[PDB]
């Protein structure tokens, strides 16, 4: 999956 | 829960090997009497028998089965063989199984195949087989589509759901006549009316090749399309709903994915092997996008781009999050990781190569340059608590599908991208993608260990006949199976350089011991007086070379361009020296390390490695640098004293200190854009623009705070003709809102209900947070929970949105204290990103008072733990103790150096 940088 | 039996134990047995599945699915897409929408299935697996068991244990999740012959299943031979009697089935809820009891024992190297059929729930859950809905004008729309990663295809149908048990499979959808089947693969034939009901169609698809049941896709809908084929041949459609197709909005990922794709396939020398690749777009969507091969899906707002709406910022997610899911092709779906320990040989591959194949898409925007920023300081922040974890934790401690979803955090993706990255500069990326060519060739349609890897660069390293301290696997060992990172000391007056494990807390308590003593093999690159100098490797806790030593003027810089995954310190004299350097003529210091010298001095600072005073001297020149990264990683760095001091008298001088250091940045964008009518060529100095104005307005310069409520009241006047650039809004938006009243957020609320893209709707949605009255924050942190007002994939981000406002601080971490049960039952407990908002509501804490609350919370939950953030938890307590301790060493000296550098 692809998670955006927190 | 007894142990004793394979059945309550979360890995499954290695006794059953699947060959290969048929599966049938059929979502009903509109209600029943109940008002539950269903989805109803059938199954073959064909399995062989490696070592003789009288069980089958294969994984089952919210699945009810149709008795047939008087089982849950039957079991039958093939080619010959002839299975035991079924004794009785049980499903095991904890573990997820299906577990069928045999009143003899299956046969060592022979095949069976068993038959199901079930039905489960099309939830709103954004997990397995799911509905997404949205609206085309007074009609409503409903899709069946998936999300399997990492441990849902078991919800969708039984299946040995594991990613290195792999298999091919045969799917048919069957679905209304009107819509439109997608799954991996091509139909098989045409789609053909179902015999009992022609209100239907049977659409099968060609068998998939042998892969991991996590990368399966079944969608149903009528959306429409865009197409072209790339210039390998293979086919790309780009799908959403008809609406942003018709608009356009599918026309920019269409631009960059086939050639993204190619790039890939010839970077690699590795052909992507499928005769399409579907990007689709979904309404509802739990992460940002999924890799499914063949059927990549995404958020709408990652994929659709509006070129007249939406901002620069929005068209690089788009491009890097499309390469982010093609380099899964190869790094994930082609090969596998062997289990989700080392999730990073998945996803640390795809969060770098994802640079790569987005400069290839869009050479002029130099987005390489951001992994220092979006990946190297995003993911240090962690790494330096005791309570981090290596980038290849032990197999054995990851079991349960909590600890599974946990593992997808920055170390995962960004660790494992910093890592590669400074991997490739060590090897050169000539020699790193040679071996990595090598790793795909050999394990195509297979999966891998973190070992595996390093065999095949070794072997690249023995062709070059290159020359390093080791083998590759003892020096990357060194980065992968301890956790961590070392600063490296620079003495320039005798040239010796020392490591230590670097942490934020001297004080913390390295539980986990490493083999490696947490020593590292580090690649030194460094620069004197702007010159670069030759390598270094630094292989022992000290050494001495005159490479480090300096006289007279001279000043030197390690890890030039931020390559290496290290921290850097001097002695003193040294800094003194690049102060100088930066008062003088900051341009002799390259921009990645003009961002180096300020984000490793505060750090270093909280570690009590240099005095906090030496870190903020470090900013003042920033009142001269117009360059995107230092500011951005000065701002990222500043966060910290934010989060410490806002509630606090450090705070007012805090904000004169920066309203004086961004006043001229913020004068000049002024003049630059003629009167903000035009936005910079560069994309760097248009996110400097953007930083320079955010910047501006929330320490308050009087010319921001006019410029963005006069832009938000013409809008008002004028709601059709919005006056505010793409780029600009998120920041006009929030610090309007902010400026203003009820008037103001009313307008907002009203524009977001009434969104049609994601992206105007995203940018509102946080902007609305951004309110000064407590009342209007509870009020609007109730909407966050109501489905029908804020999207459920939406929910925890707006929660985390209102807790980073200061008068949202108590109001959301005493919600969550009372609401601990549903948070985590409702709004993903086990599921990615759950860590979100943990991390969010806790970063603040810096008293006793807040870590005996937190300390409670942890008591009063034991019964329903913390699920997938369950470390992040561990982390907020060590940050806490951490925090207290630094605000009262720290706030005296700089209360005062802000009052006397504000002026
Ligand atoms: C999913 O679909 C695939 C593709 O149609 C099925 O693979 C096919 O399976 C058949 C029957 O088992 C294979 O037959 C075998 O052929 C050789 C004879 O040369 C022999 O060694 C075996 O004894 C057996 O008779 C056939 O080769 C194969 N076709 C292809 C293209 O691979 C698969 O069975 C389906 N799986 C399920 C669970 O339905
Ligand atoms: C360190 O990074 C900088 C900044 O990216 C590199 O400077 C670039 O160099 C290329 C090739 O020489 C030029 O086309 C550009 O003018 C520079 N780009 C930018 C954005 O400034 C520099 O080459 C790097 N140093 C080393 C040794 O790799
Ligand atoms: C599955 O069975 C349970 C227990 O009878 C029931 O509550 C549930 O509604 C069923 N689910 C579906 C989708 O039919
Ligand atoms: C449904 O079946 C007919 C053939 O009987 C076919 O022409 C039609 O395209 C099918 N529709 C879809 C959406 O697959
Ligand atoms: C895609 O590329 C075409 C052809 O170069 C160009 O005209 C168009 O503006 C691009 N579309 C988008 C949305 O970037
Ligand atoms: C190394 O060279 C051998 C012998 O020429 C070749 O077969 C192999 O593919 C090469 N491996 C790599 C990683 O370059
Ligand atoms: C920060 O700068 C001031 C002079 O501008 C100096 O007095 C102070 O010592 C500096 N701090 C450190 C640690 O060098």
């Amino acid at each position: 999956v692809y998670i955006h940088p927190f | 829960p007894d142990q004793s039996k394979a059945w309550n134990r979360y890995r499954l047995p290695n006794t059953l090997k699947p060959d290969s599945y048929r599966v049938t699915l059929r979502p009903y897409l509109t209600p029943n009497d109940r008002g539950l929408y269903v989805f109803k299935g059938s199954s073959t697996v064909r399995f062989t028998c490696k070592e003789a068991t009288d069980v089958i244990i294969i994984h089952s999740k919210k699945l009810n089965y149709t008795l047939s012959q008087g089982h849950r299943v039957v079991l039958r031979g093939v080619g010959g063989s002839q299975p035991p009697d079924i004794d009785k089935t049980e499903l095991v809820e904890p573990t997820e199984y299906l577990v069928v009891h045999l009143k003899g024992s299956l046969v060592k190297d022979s095949q069976y195949e068993m038959d199901s059929e079930f039905e489960g729930e099309l939830a709103d859950d954004l997990a397995g087989f799911y509905r997404s809905e949205y609206m085309e004008g007074n009609v409503r729309k409903v899709v069946a589509t998936t999300q399997m990663q990492a441990a849902d295809a078991r919800k969708s149908f039984p299946c040995f759901d594991e990613p290195a048990m792999k298999a091919e499979f045969n799917i048919t959808l069957i679905h209304p006549k009107d819509l439109t089947a997608l799954s991996n693969m091509l139909p098989k034939g045409p789609s053909t009316p179902l015999p009992e009901d022609p209100n239907w169609n049977v659409t099968e698809f060609h068998t998939t090749p042998k892969m991991s049941t996590y990368l399966l896709a079944f969608i149903v809908s009528e959306f429409d399309y865009v197409e072209k084929q790339a210039s390998n041949g293979v086919l790309i459609r780009i799908w959403a709903r008809p609406s942003a197709i018709a608009a356009g909005h599918g026309d920019y990922a269409l631009n960059v994915t086939g050639p993204i794709l190619n790039f890939f396939a010839g970077h690699y020398d590795t052909p992507y092997p499928l005769p399409k690749s579907d990007q689709i777009g979904l309404p509802d969507f739990n992460a940002g996008a999924m890799e499914n091969w063949g059927l990549v899906t995404y958020r709408e707002n990652s994929l659709l781009f509006d070129p007249l709406s939406s901002s620069s910022s929005n068209k690089e997610r788009v491009v890097t999050v499309i390469a982010h899911e093609l380099a899964h092709q190869w790094f994930g779906n082609l090969v596998t990781i062997e289990w989700w320990n080392d999730l990073w040989l998945n996803e640390g591959f795809a969060s770098y190569v994802e640079y790569l194949g987005a400069d290839y898409a869009e050479p002029t925007w130099n987005l390489k340059d951001l992994m220092v920023l979006n990946d190297v300081y995003r993911v240090m922040a962690v790494d330096a608590l005791a309570s981090s974890h290596p980038l290849s934790t032990p197999a054995s401690e990851i079991n349960t599908p909590a600890q599974i979803s946990e593992l997808f955090d920055a170390i995962s993706y960004s660790k494992g991208a910093s890592v590669l990255r400074m991997l490739s500069s060590f090897l050169s990326e000539d020699v790193f993608k040679q071996g990595l060519a090598s790793y795909l060739h050999t394990f195509a349609y297979q999966n891998t260990i973190y070992l595996n890897l390093w065999d095949h660069l070794q072997e690249a390293v023995n062709n070059r006949s290159i020359q390093l301290p080791t083998t590759v696997r003892d020096i990357m060992n060194r980065w992968t199976l301890q956790m961590g990172f070392p600063v490296i000391t620079v003495d320039t007056s005798t040239g010796t350089l020392s490591q230590e494990h670097f942490l934020l807390d001297p004080d913390s308590n390295v539980t986990r011991p490493s083999e490696f003593n947490y020593v590292w093999i580090v690649p030194i690159t460094s620069i004197r007086d702007g010159r670069q100098q030759q390598d270094y490797w630094l292989i022992d806790v000290r050494a001495q070379n005159d490479l480090f030593s300096t006289s007279g003027n001279e000043w030197v810089l390690l890890n030039l361009n931020v390559t290496g995954y290290y921290r850097v310190n001097y002695d003193e004299e040294n800094w003194r020296k690049i102060q100088t350097q930066l008062q003088r003529d900051h341009s002799a210091i390259p921009v990645i390390n003009r961002a180096q010298i300020i984000n490793d001095a505060f750090n270093l600072a909280s570690a009590h490695k240099v005095p906090v005073t030496l870190a903020l001297n470090n900013t003042l020149f920033l009142i001269e640098e117009r360059q995107y990264m230092p500011w951005e990683a000065a701002l990222s760095s500043l966060s910290y004293f934010k989060l410490m001091f806002d509630r606090s008298e450090v705070y007012g001088p805090m904000k004169n200190y920066l309203k004086k250091q961004v006043t001229p940045l913020f004068i000049h964008f002024r003049n630059n854009t003629n009167n903000w009518r035009e936005i910079p060529e560069n994309l760097m100095d248009q996110y400097s623009e953007v930083n320079a104005i955010s910047t501006a307005c929330s320490n308050g310069v009087p010319e921001c705070e006019e410029m963005v409520s006069g832009l938000f009241k013409q809008w008002m006047e004028n709601p059709n003709n919005n006056p505010i650039h793409p780029n600009l809004r998120s920041t006009v938006y929030c610090n309007a809102i902010a400026q203003g009243g009820e008037e103001e957020w009313d307008f907002a609320w009203e524009q977001f209900r009434n969104a049609t893209l994601v992206n105007e709707a995203d940018k509102l949605r946080a902007a609305l947070a951004c309110s000064k009255e407590l009342w209007i924050l509870n009020r609007y942190l109730s909407y966050t929970l109501n489905p029908d007002l804020i999207r459920k994939q939406d929910a925890t981000s707006t929660i985390i949105s209102i807790t980073n406002n200061v008068i949202g601080q108590g109001l959301v971490w005493d919600f969550v204290q009372s609401n601990w049960k549903k948070l985590f039952n409702d709004y993903g407990g086990g599921s990615f990103s759950f860590s979100n908002l943990i991390q969010a509501v806790t970063r603040r804490f810096s008293t006793e008072y807040e870590l005996q609350q937190l300390e409670q919370f942890k008591k009063d939950n034991e019964e329903t733990g913390f699920g997938s953030g369950t470390r992040a938890l561990e982390q907020a307590l060590e940050k806490t103790k951490a925090n207290i301790k630094w605000v009262k060493e720290n706030k005296e000296v700089v209360l005062q150096w802000f009052t006397e550098n504000s002026k």
